[PDB]
RNA sequence: GCGGUCGCCUCCUAAAAGGUAACGGAGGCGCCCAAAGGUCCCCUCAGGCGGGACGGAAAUCCGCCGGAGAGCGCAAGGGUAGAAGGGGGCCUGACUGCGAGGCCUGCAAGCCGAGCAGGGGCGAAAGCCGGGCCUAGUGAACCGGUGGUCCCGUGUGGAAGG
RNA sequence: CAGGUGGAGCCUGGGAGUGAGGGCGCGAGCGAUAACGUCCGCGUCCGAGCGCGGGAACAACCGAGACCGCCAGCUAAGGCC
RNA sequence: GCGUAGGGAAACCGAGUCCGAACAGGGCGCAAACGGCCCGCACGCGGGCCGAAAAGUCCGCGGCCGUGGACCCGAAACCG
């Protein structure tokens, strides 16, 4: 059941280990859609950057 | 000019065949009424790390 | 009292440590050689 | 320098003996080269010739050493390791030198 | 009065052997008969048991310590075991309790 | 001020964790009193310095009344 | 500037790993012990109540109750009677030659340490012993003193001196 | 033990500069539950983003990391007499 | 001159050496890289050959360091 994260929100001025996160799902840039394997790991990432990112479910 | 060998460095450390700077081991000879035989006895030499690299510059020649 | 006792023979002078005024006597106990093994050891010096 | 604290020029010489002020003391030299070195030579082998070859140097004495395997050959040298002595004795002849 | 010289002595002696890793040679007297067990710990475990009450012998006490003694090895050394600790409890290393180790002896030991 | 003065931390505590793979010789837990009491495989120094004595991994029990002990389980 | 401070140990500050600053809050070290050391064997406190000549709050004794609030040479902390505390017997391992592996760590240091060998101590034995319940009681190098020992000994044997 | 290919990591070496930090938030000490005060801790930005939008103006608050061009479009904070 | 041997205060020994009573242990040290052509059994071998490459060394160039005024300018001063 593949998620499709999506930077929405600036980083600028949040922990390092948030910039972290972003990276270990490869969102480089705002807007950027990336559509990774919703796994237990991959989750983790994602809702951790809950506050700057936006989630949808797809196929 | 030639450099000059630091005669102070060469009087009191050794360089080994693979480069390692190999020195004694201090603080046995003066205090030792009694420090544990395991102290006085654990006196051979040693290898100074990542700043004999700045010894070994002053004897080179 | 900084105490340096030895064997009896050649020396040897492995030194110990009696700090008072007592013991006060000739201050010495069974050691061992580092040249042969085990011999009576005394105190001087 | 280390910025006025004391350098390590705080571990006690041991090298014990740095010579006194008449100076160095002559005496006799050994250089050692390997079995393996002068497997090159059939001849002879004297520590004269070991020099134009470019392994003995002119100012010590010869002593073959044991690294290296044997030759049939008569070498002339100062000085023999036990090692070497024997690895040749089995194959050819070494003569002992102390002349002049 | 919590603990008891008894029970004190008891672990002190008993706490000791069991560190140094062998089999335990437990040593239970009683006042008429003596029992004598071979322990394995972190098993928690008895490997060879050899009583007095359980070989009906009697006749003085320390004669039949030192029978129930080579009893234990006889029955013991035939399983492999060899080398042991020995208990000895509250009980000072004496009389019937020293004699039931000397028994020990045709079995591995050392005491 | 009378005050001012301290001591060098002296950088006490668990050295391997549950679960750690050691190594005959390696410390295993610094501290003051018996905090932690040596168990399988597991010495301990004039300093009540516990070590592994034989290679294996680290396990931790707590017996309670009996207080807390670091074990070396073999592997070796 | 005046005053105070300057190294080491303990506690807190320190935000539940480690570490962490201030002329932040408080204490302590510059020793000590031939037994206050090793081993084997035994022994268990402080208090509270009752009882008992001179005995008084408290000297020594008996009874019950008493899990540690006692003790562990001195600060504090941690630890600890299933002893590290109290008593005695022998003893001196307050060993020599080493040292796997680690703790800590900028360097240099500081720390713990199984095991092997020599020759020992206590123990029936398993075993323990390379000082002390632990963490302060400390000083790189240079220059010399002292006792050894092989080693070098300026033509050579010595000697001087290393 | 897994995911994670990243101006990631590790090893050996050549060259450095820095060793005067500052604001803010949170957690404490000092101070007076004073200071644009002071001293630490964990974060962040300014430092070096005195480039851009908002905050009237304003290094560090909000938004947002400026390769270049466009008389195109959607938005962020903030706004729409 | 550098390199081809190191270990030791040294005597000295030497692929070892030093500490040591040690035939413990440890410190510091030694260990020829490829292809392919030859042979001992054939798919390598085992050792050799043919030349690729290389320890090393030599010159040039560049970074940096040591000594020299050592990136440039500047004292108050000191001495003849
Ligand atoms: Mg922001
Ligand atoms: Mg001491
Ligand atoms: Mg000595
Ligand atoms: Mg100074
Ligand atoms: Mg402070
Ligand atoms: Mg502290
Ligand atoms: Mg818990
Ligand atoms: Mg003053
Ligand atoms: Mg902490
Ligand atoms: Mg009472
Ligand atoms: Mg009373
Ligand atoms: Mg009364
Ligand atoms: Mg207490
Ligand atoms: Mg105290
Ligand atoms: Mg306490
Ligand atoms: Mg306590
Ligand atoms: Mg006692
Ligand atoms: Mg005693
Ligand atoms: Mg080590
Ligand atoms: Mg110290
Ligand atoms: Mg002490
Ligand atoms: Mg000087
Ligand atoms: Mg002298
Ligand atoms: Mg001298
Ligand atoms: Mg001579
Ligand atoms: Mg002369
Ligand atoms: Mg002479
Ligand atoms: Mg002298
Ligand atoms: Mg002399
Ligand atoms: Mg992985
Ligand atoms: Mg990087
Ligand atoms: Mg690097
Ligand atoms: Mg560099
Ligand atoms: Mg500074
Ligand atoms: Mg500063
Ligand atoms: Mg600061
Ligand atoms: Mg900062
Ligand atoms: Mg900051
Ligand atoms: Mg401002
Ligand atoms: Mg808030
Ligand atoms: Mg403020
Ligand atoms: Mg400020
Ligand atoms: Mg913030
Ligand atoms: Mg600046
Ligand atoms: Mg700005
Ligand atoms: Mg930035
Ligand atoms: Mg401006
Ligand atoms: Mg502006
Ligand atoms: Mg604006
Ligand atoms: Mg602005
Ligand atoms: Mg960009
Ligand atoms: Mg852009
Ligand atoms: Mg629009
Ligand atoms: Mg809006
Ligand atoms: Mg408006
Ligand atoms: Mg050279
Ligand atoms: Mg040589
Ligand atoms: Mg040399
Ligand atoms: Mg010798
Ligand atoms: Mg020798
Ligand atoms: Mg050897
Ligand atoms: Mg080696
Ligand atoms: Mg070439
Ligand atoms: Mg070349
Ligand atoms: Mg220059
Ligand atoms: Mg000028
Ligand atoms: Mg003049």
């Amino acid at each position: 059941p593949r998620l499709k994260v999506k930077l929405v929100k600036s980083p600028i001025g949040y922990p390092k280990d948030q910039k972290a996160a972003l990276k270990a799902l490869g969102l480089r840039r705002l807007q950027q859609e990336r559509v990774l394997e919703d796994t237990p790991a991959i989750r983790g990432n994602v809702e951790k950057v809950a506050h700057l990112v936006r989630v949808e479910v797809v196929e | 000019p030639k450099m000059k060998t630091h005669k102070g460095a060469k009087k009191r450390v050794k360089i080994t065949a693979s480069g390692k700077v190999v020195a004694m081991k201090t603080g046995k000879r003066h205090l030792n009424w009694q420090k544990s035989g395991k102290e006085i006895r654990q006196k051979g030499r040693k290898f100074v790390l990542a700043k004999p690299e700045a010894e070994r510059i002053k004897l080179l020649l | 009292l900084l105490l340096e006792c030895t064997e009896c023979k050649r020396r040897n002078y492995a030194t110990e440590k009696n700090k008072r005024n007592t013991p006060n006597k000739l201050e010495l106990r069974k050691y061992c050689p580092w040249c042969r093994k085990h011999t009576v050891h005394r105190e001087v010096k | 320098f280390e910025g006025g604290r004391s350098t390590t020029l705080m571990r006690l010489p041991k090298r014990g003996m740095q010579g006194q002020v008449p100076g160095e003391i002559k005496r006799p030299r050994y250089q050692g080269v390997n079995l393996k070195d002068l497997a090159r030579f059939e001849g002879e082998v004297t520590p004269e010739l070991l020099v134009r070859a470019g392994l003995l140097k002119k100012g010590y004495r010869l002593k073959i050493l044991g690294e290296g395997e044997a030759k049939p050959l008569k070498v002339v040298a100062h000085a023999f390791s036990k090692s070497a002595l024997e690895k040749l004795k089995a194959a050819g002849g070494e003569p002992v030198l102390l002349e002049a | 009065a919590r603990l008891t010289a008894y029970e004190r002595r008891k672990f002190r002696v008993r706490n000791r052997i069991k560190r140094t890793g062998r089999l335990r040679l437990s040593v239970f007297r009683s006042l008429k008969h003596i029992y004598a067990q071979i322990i394995d710990d972190e098993k928690g475990v008895t490997l060879v048991s050899a009583s007095s009450l359980a070989l009906k012998l009697k006749g003085n006490k320390t004669e039949v310590a030192r029978q129930v003694g080579r009893a234990l090895a006889e029955k013991a050394l035939a399983l492999g075991i060899k080398q042991v600790a020995f208990d000895r409890g509250p009980y000072k290393y004496h009389g019937r309790v020293k004699a039931l180790a000397e028994g020990a002896r045709e079995g591995g030991l050392e005491f | 001020t009378r005050n001012g003065r301290d001591s060098q931390a002296k950088r006490l505590g668990v050295k391997r964790y549950e679960g750690q793979v050691v190594r005959a010789g390696n410390i295993l837990v610094r501290q003051r009193g018996t905090r932690f009491k040596p168990g399988k495989n597991v010495g301990m120094g004039r300093d009540f310095t516990l070590f592994a004595l034989v290679d294996g991994v680290v396990e931790f029990q707590d017996r309670g009344r009996l207080g807390r002990y670091v074990h070396v389980r073999p592997l070796a």
